[PDB]
């Protein structure tokens, strides 16, 4: 009950300590249908070299961590020919499979939060201010939390606490999630499928959803056991489509 | 807004035998608790909230 | 296999790594019939208020320690409804189910025997000389066996060989029974019904059985392991009855 | 009351391989052994046992 | 799944923690068959005086062993009854179950190979020159491989690398055999039929294989884990037969 093996493409995920999948919102990934498209040409379905596993660079952590997140998409432009159909169209549209692992011995402990936030609208460190791109997303490095209250210009404010969007940090649980329990599982596992308020849409302009990790009991050891301990995340696009083929923009 | 004709108890948790460790392992631990709501709950006469609050327009 | 439940009036056990259950002599407790009574005027049932779970305080397992025990009833005089009940009536009658708990690390070691004795009479360090009360019981308190041979006067004979009864303690596996061996389960249960030789009987004067712990394997540990080891018990009665209401009785 | 005409045998015990173990463990450990008949089993000629006495009565 | 029993004779082996049985190439020791035979007196058939668990002598696993052997028969020829059968007899016959134990704690590492070898010829360390008996078997007691090259007169050649027999060491897995990885299991098990070119033949003169133990992890623990971990091989023959009765021959 706790093996799984997820495959996509030409890629294969094996994990011994699953708890389960979470499902979204009880919907699949799926294409568009007829009765509910706007724009008229032809759409490209490349199937199986844009619908698979990429992974991200990892991060370490440490007994003083205040948790990372990320942007999508944005943080899959560089990836193989998800990258180039995201170059040559005007719109894309997408579901993915995000599956985080973390492990470590029965000597440690510790606890993650995995969760995946719809349309997260951040706010500045300087309230008569905005916020640049900069420092909303650095493509497949991770932006960090801090500590406490931010400072100083262009930054975006990040205490933990209010997870920079003005909320308490522990009602997050509204938004798909999972745990990652050092004592239980070493796995977590997200299908998202597309969450938008139009059918499609320009992949450079809009952020679709944000990726938050953040640890509630920080991770901690005794005398001679290991002291790194890395997190590493691994996404995979679904049904994905293209549309508005022209010239390749350049940022 | 409960009062005393309204109210509702406590709760509270004891050590029912205490926590035992081997050598080489963290001695504190921590406990969470999350809540939430069963499937016979309901409210009724809605009214505004104390928590949201300003003091000019334009905010 | 190793997850249990068990509810009782307003109240609950979970458990997830239980042995079985042990049930005395294959007899699950009950009411008392009508071709087997002899006292004539309608007994109280109070059925909930008195049949759940109470909770004992605990005591602290050493490296060096001989073991506790226990009187019921007389431990149960200042549990809620069931105390006051027993307090109005001149007689009573009630089974049992017995939870002990004991958790401890994969570093720890050590085994403790759970066993109830039923008609436990004990023998006096003066051998010519007779017990009081005190000496045998402390209501939820535990009494504590010891290392050596005790003296001096008043003081129940309780070196832990001879359980202080004049047998050989590795025989007490004649009765109900478990044991908690720290590598492999953390809790004991055990269901006792009415054992007397006469239907109903004044729960003051008379202990039904004694609850016995007693370590076979001491308790050990290393380098930087936790040192604070505790044993916590918890006994709900079981279709009680009550016959014989006067005024309240004062000890 | 075995004599050597009736005798029955021995048990002994011996490591098979040894005992291992990881850092942060004690390493002396003990084991235990329990005594039981099986559903063959039978005994006859009634006697009086060697182990209760008494100089006199009251006793 | 993982426990296990095993029945041969007055002899018993359970286990806890094993992984599945080894059964050499499909096929399950049996009795000679008449039109396979060719000597033509009638065989005796002892069948639980000498198909029974035999122990040898346990070995000592150390943070540097290179590994052992052991040569099948010649090390039971001192075992009981089987023998005693195989003195007096010219012919003999027999399969055999193996079974190798080896347990640690949790925080041990370390990875053995068992391995049987049918007509494991030897080299000796001296190319222009001859081996003898005493330097290929000592009985029940183990040959011990070496860690570099090895000189000198009369010697096996015994770096572990080429396993003595001029090939690599990693391609035994050609033949019957199994691991002992100390996270996963405790015990290994190979079940072995008659292997030969002809359908007896004498049990002094010719060696029918080899049991290896050699391995690819070394042992390593931490500040005041176990140090002594010890291997136990056990043997039992089956389907046993001998052919040619006449007195016993002496070495």
């Amino acid at each position: 009950d706790r093996v799984r093996s997820i495959t996509l493409g030409n890629s294969t995920i094996t994990t011994q300590e699953s708890a389960n999948v979470v499902v979204a919102y009880g919907r699949w990934p799926e294409y568009l249908k007829d009765n509910e498209a706007t724009a008229e040409d032809q759409p490209t379905q490349p199937d199986v070299a844009t619908c698979r596993f990429y992974t991200l660079e990892s991060v370490t952590w440490e007994r003083d961590s205040p948790g990372w997140w990320w942007k999508f998409p944005d943080a899959l432009k560089d990836m193989g020919l998800f990258g180039q159909n995201m170059y040559y169209h005007y719109l894309g549209r997408a579901g993915y499979t995000i599956h985080v692992q973390c492990n470590a011995s029965k000597f440690h402990q510790g606890c993650l939060m995995v969760v995946c936030v719809p349309e997260a609208e951040m706010g500045c460190s300087q309230v008569d201010g905005t916020v640049n791109e900069h420092s909303l997303s650095e493509g497949e490095t991770a932006k960090k939390f801090a500590s406490t209250s931010t400072n100083g210009t262009n930054t975006v404010q990040s205490i933990v606490t209010n997870a920079g969007m003005g909320v308490g940090v522990g009602n997050l649980t509204i938004f798909p999630h999972q745990w990652i329990n050092l004592r239980t599982n070493n796995c977590a596992t997200i299908v998202m499928p597309y969450i938008n308020n139009v059918p499609m849409d320009n992949m450079f302009r809009h952020h679709n959803f944000t990726l938050m990790i953040i640890p509630f009991v920080p991770l901690d050891y005794s005398s001679d056991s290991s002291t790194y301990v890395p997190i590493t995340v691994t996404v995979a696009p679904m049904c994905a489509e293209y549309n508005g083929l022209r010239l390749a923009t350049s940022l | 807004q409960q009062d005393e004709y309204t109210s509702a108890g406590n709760v509270t948790c004891w050590y029912q035998t205490g926590i035992v460790v081997p050598a080489g392992t963290p001695t504190s631990c921590s406990i969470m608790c999350f809540v939430s709501a069963c499937n016979d709950f309901s409210v009724r006469l809605l009214k505004d909230t104390p928590f949201i609050e300003q003091s000019a327009l334009l905010q």
